[PDB]
RNA sequence: CGCGGGGUGGAGCAGCUGGUAGCUCGUCGGGCUCAUAACCCGAAGGUCGUCGGUUCAAAUCCGGCCCCCGCAACCA
RNA sequence: ACUAUG
RNA sequence: UACCCGCAGAAGAAGCACCGGCUAACUCCGUGCCAGCAGCCGCGGUAAUACGGAGGGUGCAAGCGUUAAUCGGAAUUACUGGGCGUAAAGCGCACGCAGGCGGUUUGUUAAGUCAGAUGUGAAAUCCCCGGGCUCAACCUGGGAACUGCAUCUGAUACUGGCAAGCUUGAGUCUCGUAGAGGGGGGUAGAAUUCCAGGUGUAGCGGUGAAAUGCGUAGAGAUCUGGAGGAAUACCGGUGGCGAAGGCGGCCCCCUGGACGAAGACUGACGCUCAGGUGCGAAAGCGUGGGGAGCAAACAGGAUUAGAUACCCUGGUAGUCCACGCCGUAAACGAUGUCGACUUGGAGGUUGUGCCCUUGAGGCGUGGCUUCCGGAGCUAACGCGUUAAGUCGACCGCCUGGGGAGUACGGCCGCAAGGUUAAAACUCAAAUGAAUUGACGGGGGCCCGCACAAGCGGUGGAGCAUGUGGUUUAAUUCGAUGCAACGCGAAGAACCUUACCUGGUCUUGACAUCCACGGAAGUUUUCAGAGAUGAGAAUGUGCCUUCGGGAACCGUGAGACAGGUGCUGCAUGGCUGUCGUCAGCUCGUGUUGUGAAAUGUUGGGUUAAGUCCCGCAACGAGCGCAACCCUUAUCCUUUGUUGCCAGCGGUCCGGCCGGGAACUCAAAGGAGACUGCCAGUGAUAAACUGGAGGAAGGUGGGGAUGACGUCAAGUCAUCAUGGCCCUUACGACCAGGGCUACACACGUGCUACAAUGGCGCAUACAAAGAGAAGCGACCUCGCGAGAGCAAGCGGACCUCAUAAAGUGCGUCGUAGUCCGGAUUGGAGUCUGCAACUCGACUCCAUGAAGUCGGAAUCGCUAGUAAUCGUGGAUCAGAAUGCCACGGUG
């Protein structure tokens, strides 16, 4: 045609930028379930 | 298309020149110049006089304009009187001493530049363009021409787009070099800037 | 961790038997078209993860370090 | 052997 | 209290909506697709009659507007009063119960129907004629009306009932004819596939071209024999039959309908049909058979950007039979069934009756069917006795587009799904026929360096120049597919100049007006880059009812100037472009409801809407053509500065007597018109050939650019509406910049060489320019040039030796005796000034380049190619631009 047109288009600015402590931690320790007889009934693997 | 200029194309067949003067290259340039001021002038004061032409030419030293125009009586004023105070200031302008004439046009109706005029004057007094036109046709063809046309240019009737109605009647034949085409032109000074004016006005042939 | 495999142009791949880095796509430049895509022509581009050894010479052989997968981590 | 879009 | 009388003073008493159209009423300012308006169309993006405000106007008016609600308009649910071929709308087709409708005649009944009478239909309300409130609303007297229902008494044409008939509608019987009508059972021949053989050898097959595929384990081709399944060439037909779906070899068995002829028989037994029942292509489903060919799915091969496709090689369900279901299709004539009436023509098919059957024939009469077309109908297309015409009976269906034939529910189904069938929400349209265009990988005819046939280039190299980008203080602004890019610019060192830097001015560099002072001018002066700022002299042109006025300069304040600032999308003018393409229109008539059409198309022909002939057209205009310039032959006149044939003389030169022939010059005329001959052709227009002619069919070249197209280009040539700046966006100056350079593109020039390079001699042009100009001769300089100096406003003189060419020598296929870029040194000229940045000369230096990828340009004859010459612009600065001849 040969038109007025009214476009639009963004500009944006944005700047750049550049371990856990134990104590805050509590450590439950426990038996687990299921299969492998007098091993898995005794002994306390799960955290 | 554009149309050759249909005086120009015609000049030394069936059209005469209008300055009619012999010059060397020396000399040129300045009788061009006075020519057109000799014009420039005899425009601005005669307006209200329906001028048709200005002829000019050179014998000697002197300059000799003729003036064709529908009303003698305007330019001649009394006794002269006004042909008289013409020439010397024109024969300022050229320089040389000078020599007024006048023709009479008898049918201002069949002259281009003065029906080009009349219609461009209606046009300043807010006129309906298609009457001014229209008008004018109708009057060529009662005085017989052979035919005529006109053609009115851009923001008419103060429009916001620019048009170019025109109106002929008639035989108007432009590819005939013998045909005897008067052409002419003419802008009128409107609040709606400018509307131009063209007329051609065939009159027969040879 | 125990065992084994892999990091190569921008992407996916080949080259790993020491002396020579290719393939398809992408990028760039030119054309064709009113224009874009396809299509035609021409040109570039790879510290071979990283550090250190071995050799006259390391993408290639050898060691450590880092990331990425796969297999194993069983009998009570 | 040609092909798509605006 | 109504009502009546007195007092005072225009006093105490006008708003609301609207003004774009519908719809009565218009202009400014603000605003700038924002704010907002809006019932619907829509308004608003810098000139808004549509927003907001103002002024004016229109309409109502103690009210005026908005919203909601009903009817209207809406014939848009149609009783009055609509439709259904294509716009929404005819069930896929039948049978048929309730229902609706029913030929003709006599009698009777009196239900419908009609007439009259009585009873009732409350009063108010409505309507009419009155009366009362000052009028009006309001109140009220009398009437009419309450279209209705019942009872009684008549009428009996129509409808109905009951009875008795009739024969034309509808049926039954008799005899024949045609038919792919249906169901079951046999059978024939051709072909494909496979199986088993014989002959035989390298391909076959397939496609646009291939490959996958088959083949030396013997394919394809060919011959013999066998198996099996499916379909029936020819006949074959806008032929036939069937309610529709449908039905196609031949034969038999069972069976349905249609039609015709003449007569006999029943006596209205009829038509239509909601719900109901049946029939119903293909696909699909179930159980069981079969399986040649074909072939959804699927596989591989191609094609392609991809190719889940079109094409190829294969291939399973399915297609086939039996018995069940499914119930749908553009199941279409997109046209429900039945009956009646209303001009014609051409056919086909099947009966039948009359006729020297005398002929495959002449004259009629039924049935079914194809194509034209009249009246009429229809929005139009079309339909048109087989109606979509004129009527009647019954049924089905439609009521904006999407949502959606969908959801939910019901019914049916083995399933797939069918059938019945909504609403919210959303848009202001969706739709039909016809018209003008434009478009088509639709068709036909015709053109053009469009292709083909050719010759030469561009794209690669170095330079010139323009453009983009990048850079810069600035690289001024514009032109951007064809139709910008050696374009504006026919010529940027300063100027130009519009840009940058710094330095200056403010009624101004430029113009008009008034005021006051000085005749204009001349001449050096020191600062400063320059603009600019501080000094000596000089007349008095001119008239003076003598004031000064006029020529011209500075100073003064304001009316103003100024602006290459913005908008080419507000404009004029001018230009490009399709395109020198043959087209583009009008008037009056006519056709059509109309947009429109016709003319303008058709048959010939032309370069041409050129010309002829036709034809509801007849004419006209703009274009084409011609009229104009130039070139090609001749004639007449006129001969200097041009010319020299025949004459004399010579310094051998038209140079000097002379000549007026010839070339040439530039005025005036002649000549070319299909004019003449033959043939072709509708006796036409024209075409093909021939003659004479310098030229022949528009002889060659230019100028000439229709209506219009692209909001094409240009506000920076000029003009111009509006906006903008006005101690700056105006104005003056010096220096810089427009010439920058990692790059990309356009247009040119020069090359890469023996058709050539260098050296020496030697021939034949045209067209131009010239006074602040062209500049000879002679002298100086290697040269560019310099010094001196005739001539020439120019057929006289100068620029000015044309070069390719030709002859003789030389180089030997080499990055060269090809090529000239680049850089160093030294000059010349123009110019106040060549650093940025001119051209030319001399000496030296001697890059790239060995004929250019994809692609791409120009040209049909004095053309292309190649060779020089001149001009405008211009102080100087042409490889560009415009022009000229040579060879060809």
């Amino acid at each position: 045609g040969g038109r007025r047109h009214t476009s639009f288009s963004s500009a944006f600015v944005y700047p750049e930028v550049d371990e856990i402590n134990p104590a805050d931690l509590r450590i439950d320790v426990y038996r687990t379930s299921g299969a492998g007889g007098q091993h898995v009934n005794r002994t306390e693997s799960a955290v | 298309g554009q149309k050759v200029h249909p005086n120009g194309i015609r000049l030394g067949i069936v059209k005469p020149w209008n300055s009619t003067w012999f010059a060397n290259t020396k000399e040129f340039a300045d009788n061009l110049d006075s020519d057109f001021k000799v014009r420039q002038y005899l425009t601005k004061e005669l307006a209200k006089a329906s001028v048709s032409r200005i002829v000019i030419e050179r014998p000697a030293k002197s300059i000799r304009v003729t003036i064709h125009t529908a009303r003698p009586g305007i330019v001649i004023g009394k006794k002269g009187e006004d042909v008289e105070k013409l020439r010397k200031v024109v024969a300022d302008i050229a320089g040389v001493p000078a020599q007024i004439n006048i023709a009479e046009v008898r049918k201002p109706e069949l002259d281009a530049k003065l029906v080009a005029d009349s219609i461009t004057s209606q046009l300043e007094r807010r006129v309906m363009f298609r009457r001014a036109m229209k008008r004018a046709v109708q009057n060529a063809m009662r005085l017989g021409a052979k035919g005529i046309k006109v053609e009115v240019s851009g923001r008419l009737g103060g429009a916001e787009i620019a048009r170019t109605e025109w109106y002929r009647e008639g035989r108007v034949p432009l590819h005939t070099l013998r045909a005897d085409i008067d052409y002419n032109t003419s802008e009128a000074h409107t609040t709606y800037g400018v509307i131009g004016v063209k007329v051609w006005i065939f009159k027969g042939e040879i």
